[PDB]
């Protein structure tokens, strides 16, 4: 099963790539959430911006 | 009771209404941190102290 190198590589390459750009929609970045309708939900626009 | 030995009351399992307070004239201070005072009756907590 050790044939098909190449394109194993490739398709583990590009599923990485998406995994990792998901796995980034949620790190809090400094903010108070992770999550942007909690953040809009608990703080007015002057403060929440 | 005096600033040390500050009093630490746990509150939960409730219907909580925060409009009485800020609706209070007496209250010269109300400072919110975090959240927003008239976004206060749409949200849900675990526990307050």
């Amino acid at each position: 099963a050790s044939a098909l190198g190449k394109l194993q590589d490739v398709v583990n390459q590009n599923a990485q790539a998406l995994n990792t750009l998901v796995k980034q929609l949620s790190s809090n970045f400094g903010a108070i959430s992770s999550v942007l309708n909690d953040i809009l939900s608990r703080l007015d626009p002057p403060e929440a911006e | 009771a005096s600033v040390y030995a500050w009093n630490r009351k746990r509150i939960s399992n409730c219907v909580a209404d925060y409009s009485v307070l800020y609706n209070s004239a007496s209250f010269s201070t109300f400072k919110c941190y975090g959240v927003s005072p008239t976004k206060l009756n749409d949200l849900c907590f675990t526990n307050v102290y």
